[PDB]
């Protein structure tokens, strides 16, 4: 019941890993906000996003829900957890250099 | 018709009807969210909040953001409030004062000083067009900003350790210019939560039972008295009512005798009386400035009831 | 550019009269028709704007709040006929029509990003044949940049011809619009490895410096390279107007720097022009991030020496100014030393107040630290605050010192909490004096004491009230109510007033409702709010029964 999920992919490290998949990566650099950012990571491996505000600024440069990262302002984040992503992000500046994985609609 | 008149009991059952026997559009159970926040069963409204977030329109879940998210803060659970709070629309005062709040739960202090001034301009709007009718029009919207003034004091309370004893002062004396409204008084100390728990301040919390069951739900006035105690009386009668915190148990025993038992509330006032004499005696320290004198004025309060229900029964 | 104005304030808030107008003249009139048609472009478009901006132009939330604050369509629709049309003029008024050619560039480029590929090569040629033009290769220097921030595919290979332009003209050697060029087409990675060198040529300009810096944050292809030609410019530079825009670009951001700090103490003392001293403090407090081993422990000390006697005996108390500025709270790690203390020790009985005002404040985080010798020195200067206040009656010499004990209070609270009784008997004695520049400052240092001493300034607040509530209800000056709103509210926060006022004094509720509408600020506005929710949210029966 607390839990509710999004991405219909249970598993996809070993996938994102591989070179052969139709996800292009690209680098987003979201700047920070009056109220914060908006945006949740709840990926256990992955760490892919959870939910974007749409009115927020991470929805105004793309930064959409059906995204993977493993960058985070230059630190490698491909393999860790999500609390421990979340502490970096609060912890590091508020622009933030997120790279997004970007499946290409599939 | 039942919400514009702020009676919820009955209205919670008006939907029950319209739903059970036949589900409908998604409206019935956005009113039904409506009802359950302001009864306070945050039990039911997270199960049903949890269940539905996935199978509604992205604009319908834009309402259900802001009540789904009060579920969640009632009961605790921040792990799931962070991604109810990223959905609520960020130009609007309910949508900066929940994500002002969760600033405070993991430490973010420059951040969550930006929400609470982001806050009081969206306000500024809402109040100043009631204030010009009546002041008793620009009600809700005061209450709402005393809020606001109160998350800046747990930011105090979280930093200094030295205020930690004029900080819950302030809130009790201010508290008491208040109306006395149960929904008024349920969001101020959900407030009062983040820094101060309940069993570290038993005084304001038994005045918030007391005004629940005299005037609205005794069945809400009966789970914020186990909650103080720690364990549920009605669960075991054989067995004596806990000893310690002579002033909560004291209340507890009155709110038997108000709703159903007249003849177990009398029963369980006599050992009650009976202990606290042994109590009071064998002490070899003494605290004759507060301690004796606050004993003594409960006992003369037990000895009243137990003459009047006794007249009462026989 | 009027009928631009009329139209942003329009759209931000007659596009078929617009588009109609402007129909006829397409149908002399060669730099006005472009002129129109840009200024609706950019109105209907304004994506392309960010760049041109850029072109002309070229810390956290988890820190604890300091404890003592102290006081503060249609268009749409007819956009490819425009742009056909303007190709067309574009390819035919080529070299016989300057006014149509300065008015052609602007309309290029709204026009590539509107219009995104024969009309992207045609714009590139027609640009190209102006870019050697007179009057025009600063206009077409951000044609080919426009073109690529479009679509990287459109100036995938065409680019180069502005790289290939500027290879031998940079080195031979006009040059603002050269770098802006390169800056507008960097938004692959192997172009800029070896076109810097060009650059390096072009010259020593704040427009280079800016470009250069975007690029390596924007697009790190090679930091190490171009740290590496950036750093090895500017040792050269000092060792021989132009030495004071290399000392700024070490000071703009990070670098890869034991060597200049040892030859940065020699510039000030040497060179006789006042502007490069301005900057000569602010490059030496910066370039000591560095701050266990003693290799280091020494001579960061004595770099620091320099500053200290430079900030208290230069003629002008402008570069002594920037000397105590750049020494922030960051370097409390190393003013400790006590031969250190004696330049700061005179700073305090200096000509200025800009210097004294600072001073204070720096030494009263040092003398929490060392107490020593600052405690009996400042014990005989408080006296001298107190006593200008009234032997002399000058309304001037009054507000000089009570803004100094602001500072002292706000950097030093622990000091001042005992201490209160000689402070706040004689404030309170200023306010009922028998000149509003005295007043802003009295409230805003009473304010200030009032957090120090929690629960403290009890007996003070009944005789407080009355003054303050004077100066906001029957005000029959219409002075700055800011300064007494702030302090209204931040005394009520920490003695604990906050529902009994509203039966002592029955007109609170109702002049605070007033100031929501009266007043304009957006600041002050916030306040009165803040109050409100401080004193508390009485029901409306209570307000009734106090009238
Ligand atoms: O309504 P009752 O059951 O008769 O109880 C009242 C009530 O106390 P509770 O808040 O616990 O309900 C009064 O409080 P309020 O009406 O202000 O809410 C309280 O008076 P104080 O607040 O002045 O203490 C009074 O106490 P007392 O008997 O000392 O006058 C007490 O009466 P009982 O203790 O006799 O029930």
């Amino acid at each position: 019941c607390n839990p509710k999920s999004v991405l219909k992919r249970p598993v996809t490290s070993e996938e994102l890993l591989t070179p052969g998949a139709p996800y292009a990566r690209k680098t987003f650099t979201i700047v920070g906000d009056a109220v914060g950012w908006g945006f949740v990571v709840r990926g256990s491996k992955p760490c892919h996003i959870q939910a974007v505000d749409p009115s927020g600024p991470a929805a105004a440069a793309g930064m959409k829900v059906c995204q993977f990262v493993v960058s985070v302002n230059g630190l490698n984040v491909l393999h860790v957890d999500y609390r421990t992503v979340n502490n970096l992000i609060l912890t590091g500046p508020r622009t933030i250099v997120m790279e997004v994985m970007e499946e290409l609609e599939c | 018709w039942y919400e514009k008149l702020h009676e919820w009991e009955d209205a919670l059952v008006a939907y029950d009807k319209k739903m059970d026997t036949n589900k409908d559009d998604p409206e019935l159970m956005l009113g039904r969210m409506r009802c359950l926040e302001a009864l306070g069963e945050w039990g039911q409204l997270h199960q049903q909040c949890c269940e539905k977030w996935t199978l509604v329109n992205d604009e319908t879940q834009a309402k259900m953001a802001r009540m789904a998210a009060a579920a969640a803060w009632g009961l605790g659970q921040w792990d799931s409030m962070e991604e109810y709070t990223c959905m609520i629309p960020r130009d609007t005062h309910d949508g900066a004062f929940y994500r002002a709040v969760l600033a405070l739960h993991q430490d973010l202090f420059s951040l969550a000083q930006q929400c609470i001034d982001k806050a009081r301009d969206l306000l500024d709007a809402e109040l100043t067009a009631m204030a010009g009718e009546s002041y008793s029009r620009a009600y809700g919207a005061m209450v709402s900003c005393h809020m606001l003034s109160e998350l800046e004091e747990v930011i105090q309370y979280k930093l200094v350790p030295e205020r930690r004893e004029i900080i819950r002062q302030i809130w009790w004396e201010r508290l008491q210019g208040c109306q006395r409204i149960v929904e008024d008084w349920q969001k101020i100390l959900m407030v009062r939560s983040l820094v101060v728990s309940p069993h570290e301040d038993m005084r304001t919390w038994l005045k918030y039972a007391s005004l629940c069951g005299k005037s609205g739900r005794l069945a809400l006035a009966h789970k914020t008295l186990v909650l103080l105690l720690g364990v549920d009386p009605s669960r075991q009668l054989d067995h004596p009512l806990p000893t310690v915190h002579p002033q909560v148990t004291y209340a507890y025993m009155k709110n038997m005798w108000k709703s159903a038992r007249k003849i177990d509330a009398f029963q369980h006032m006599q050992h009650f009386v009976q202990t606290m004499q042994q109590q009071a005696q064998h002490a070899i320290a003494t605290e004759d400035q507060q301690h004796k004198q606050e004993l003594h004025k409960l006992m003369a309060r037990c000895f009243l009831k137990l003459g009047e229900w006794q007249l009462n029964l026989q | 550019a009027a009928l631009r104005a009329c139209l942003i304030l329009t759209t931000q808030r007659w596009y078929r009269h617009t588009f109609e107008e402007a129909e006829k003249g397409f149908d002399d009139r060669i730099h006005g028709a472009l002129l129109i048609l840009n200024e609706l472009v950019r109105i209907s478009s304004m994506e392309g704007e960010r760049l041109r901006e850029e072109m002309e132009e070229i810390m956290g939330f988890g820190t604890k709040p300091r404890h003592i604050t102290p006081f503060t369509l249609v268009e749409s629709r007819c956009c490819r006929d425009l742009m056909e049309e303007k190709f067309d003029q574009v390819c035919q008024w080529v070299l016989k029509c300057s006014l149509i050619q300065m008015t052609i560039l602007n309309l290029l480029p709204r026009l590539a990003a509107f219009r995104p590929t024969q009309y992207l090569q045609d714009t590139m040629n027609h640009v190209l044949s102006c870019v050697k033009k007179e009057k025009e290769r600063t206009a077409a220097f951000q044609a080919l940049g426009l073109l690529s921030v479009a679509v990287r595919s459109e100036f995938k290979v065409y680019l180069p011809r502005v790289l290939d332009i500027i290879r031998a003209a940079l080195p031979p050697k006009v040059d603002a619009t050269v770098f802006t060029c390169i800056s507008m087409l960097a938004r692959i990675q192997q172009d800029i490895k070896e076109l810097l060198e060009p650059m390096l040529a072009v010259g020593l300009s704040p427009a280079l410096t800016a470009v250069l810096y975007d690029l390596s944050r924007q697009i790190p292809q090679l930091k190490k390279d171009i740290q590496d030609g950036l750093l090895k410019m500017l040792s050269l530079v000092l060792m021989h107007g132009s030495i004071t825009l290399a000392l700024r670009t070490l000071g703009s951001f990070e670098f890869e720097l034991t060597q200049f700090v040892r030859h940065c103490a020699d510039h000030f003392l040497n060179s006789e022009h006042k502007e490069i001293r301005m900057e000569a403090a602010r490059t030496c407090s910066r370039l000591l991030t560095p701050s266990v081993s003693q290799t280091a422990v020494q001579v960061v000390a004595d770099v620091l020496s320099k500053l200290l006697v430079v900030g208290i005996t230069d003629p002008d108390p402008d570069i002594r100014y920037c000397v105590l500025a750049s020494l922030d709270e960051r370097f409390d790690a190393h003013l400790a030393q006590a031969e250190n203390l004696q330049a700061l020790f005179v700073a305090l009985n200096d000509q200025v107040f800009e210097i004294r005002e600072l001073a204070i404040c720096t030494v009263g985080r040092l003398s929490s630290m060392n107490p020593a010798f600052v405690m009996p020195f400042l014990r005989k200067m408080l006296i001298q605050i107190l006593t200008e206040l009234e032997h002399s009656g000058i309304g001037r010499i009054k507000e000089q010192s009570a803004r100094m004990l602001g500072h002292l209070v706000s950097n030093a609270p622990r000091l001042i909490r005992p201490y209160m009784e000689p402070i706040l008997k004689a404030l309170i004695l200023k306010l009922k004096d028998p000149n509003p520049g005295v007043i802003n400052n009295v409230l805003a240092t009473i304010g200030e004491l009032a957090q120090v001493s929690g629960l403290e300034m009890r007996k003070w607040v009944d005789e407080l009230f009355i003054i303050i509530m004077d100066m906001l209800q029957d005000s029959s000056l219409l002075a700055k109510r800011q300064v007494a709103l702030w302090t209204l509210g931040q005394l009520v926060a920490s003695t604990g007033y906050v529902v009994e006022p509203y039966r002592k004094y029955p007109t609170l509720l109702e002049v605070l409702l007033n100031f929501l509408k009266t007043e304009q600020n957006q600041g002050t506005r916030r306040e009165a709010i803040r109050v409100l929710g401080l004193l508390g949210a009485l029901d409306p029966y209570k307000h009734k029964v106090n009238i």
